[PDB]
C-alpha cells in the first residue's frame, strides 16, 4: 500500500509517495536523490520526534488510509552542517484573505 | 524519476514529478528544471501539487474515487490559478 | 436521437450510489425528453425495473454536476444472466481543478453576486454556466 508524504525543512517541500512497509532511512536515499545530501546528514521527524532508521513508516504511524493523495502527511526534515544538526524549523505558508462579504 | 521545482510568490520551494507537474499544459510550456509563480502564494500552490498527486492516482482507477478537498478561503484564488495553468 | 428503444423485454437494475453527493437518475423517453426518478441518498442502493435498451445517466442532485455509470456516461441495460440483476455503479469522476473550484464558489455563492467577485470577465460567464442535462444531451450529438 502506498503512502503519500510532504518532506518539509525551512521553505523547502517535497511531495513523494512511499510503501507503508518501507524504512525510515530508506525515505533518507529519496531525499539524498533529490536534495544531494546523504542519509547521515539528515533526521527526519514526526511532529517533534525523531524518527529511527530501521523503523517502517507504518510503525510511525504513516499509513495508506490516513497519509492520502489529496491530503498527504508531513515529514520533518533537518540538515547537519558540519559538526551538529540544526534545529527542526518548517517555515508555514501563506495565510489566505478574510471570506469576501458575498461568499459568508 | 525527474523532478521539477515550482517556486511560489512569497518563496516557497516546492518539488514534484516532472510526470505530475506536465498535468498543466501552461507549466510544459515553461520548462519546455525551475519555474517561478509571481501570482500564486505558498496555500494555493500546495494545494494544487496535491491536485497532481490526486489527479495521476484516481484516473483510469476502478477503486471507488473520493471527493477533492477546498476549504472556503482558498477557492477564489485556486480557481484563478487553475484557470491560468488549465488543469 | 438519443432515445430509449422500446424492446418491451423486462430487465431487473441495482443502481448503486458510491458516491458522497445525492443522485438523480434520469431516463431519456422515446422522444428524447430527460425524466427525473426520486433521488439516492449518499452511499444507498434502490432495486428496480427498467427495459433493454433503455437509456439512463445520473446527476447530482442538487448542482447537477457530472456523474459517471460503470466509469462511463450512459448506461443501457443488458440481458440478466440467470436472472441475476445488472448492477449500475455511479461515481464520481476525476473533475478538473477548475471545475471542482466552480462547484465550491458556486455552493458557497448566491447567483445575484457572481458578478461582485474581484475575476476575470471570463469567470463569470464559466460560474454562471452552470451544469445542465440538456446541454449535455447536444454535447454527445
Ligand atoms: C412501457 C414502458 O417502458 N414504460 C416506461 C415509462 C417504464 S415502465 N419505465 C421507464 C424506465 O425503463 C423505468 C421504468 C419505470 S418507470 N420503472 C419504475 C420505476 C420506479 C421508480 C424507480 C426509482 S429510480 C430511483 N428510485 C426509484 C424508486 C425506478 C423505476
Amino acid at each position: 500500500m502506498d503512502v503519500f508524504l510532504m518532506i518539509r525543512r525551512h521553505k523547502t517541500t517535497i511531495f513523494t509517495d512511499a510503501k507503508e512497509s518501507s524504512t525510515v532511512f530508506e525515505l533518507k536515499r529519496i531525499v539524498e536523490g533529490i536534495l544531494k545530501r546523504p542519509p547521515d546528514e539528515q533526521r527526519l521527524y514526526k511532529d517533534d520526534q525523531l524518527l529511527d532508521d530501521g523503523k517502517t513508516l507504518g510503525e510511525c504511524g504513516f499509513t495508506s488510509q490516513t497519509a492520502r493523495p489529496q491530503a498527504p502527511a508531513t515529514v520533518g526534515l533537518a540538515f547537519r552542517a558540519d559538526d551538529t544538526f540544526e534545529a527542526l524549523c518548517i517555515e508555514p505558508f501563506s495565510s489566505p484573505p478574510e471570506l469576501p462579504d458575498v461568499m459568508k | 524519476m525527474m523532478y521539477v521545482k515550482l517556486i511560489s510568490s512569497d518563496g516557497h520551494e516546492f518539488i514534484v514529478k516532472r510526470e505530475h507537474a506536465l498535468t498543466s499544459g501552461t507549466i510544459k510550456a515553461m520548462l519546455s528544471n525551475e519555474v517561478n509563480f509571481r501570482e500564486i502564494p505558498s496555500h494555493v500552490l500546495s494545494k494544487v501539487c496535491m491536485y497532481f498527486t490526486y489527479k495521476v492516482r484516481y484516473t483510469n482507477s476502478s477503486t471507488e474515487i473520493p471527493e477533492f478537498p477546498i476549504a472556503p478561503e482558498i477557492a477564489l484564488e485556486l480557481l484563478m490559478a487553475a484557470n491560468f495553468l488549465d488543469c | 436521437v438519443l432515445r430509449s428503444v422500446n424492446s418491451r423485454e423486462p430487465s431487473q437494475v441495482i443502481f448503486c450510489n458510491r458516491s458522497p453527493r445525492v443522485v438523480l437518475p434520469v431516463w431519456l423517453n422515446f422522444d428524447g425528453e430527460p425524466q427525473p426518478y426520486p433521488t439516492l441518498p449518499p452511499g444507498t442502493g434502490r432495486r428496480i425495473h427498467s427495459y433493454r435498451g433503455h437509456l439512463w445517466l445520473f446527476r447530482d442532485a442538487g448542482t447537477h454536476d457530472g456523474l459517471l455509470v460503470n466509469q462511463t456516461e450512459l448506461f443501457v441495460p443488458s440481458l440478466n444472466v440467470d436472472g441475476q440483476p445488472i448492477f449500475a455503479n455511479i461515481t464520481l469522476p476525476v473533475y478538473t481543478l477548475k471545475e471542482r473550484c466552480l462547484q465550491v464558489v458556486r455552493s458557497l455563492v448566491k447567483p445575484e453576486n457572481y458578478r461582485r467577485l474581484d475575476i476575470v470577465r471570463s469567470l463569470y460567464e464559466d460560474l454562471e454556466d452552470h451544469p445542465n442535462v440538456q446541454k449535455d444531451l447536444e454535447r454527445l450529438t
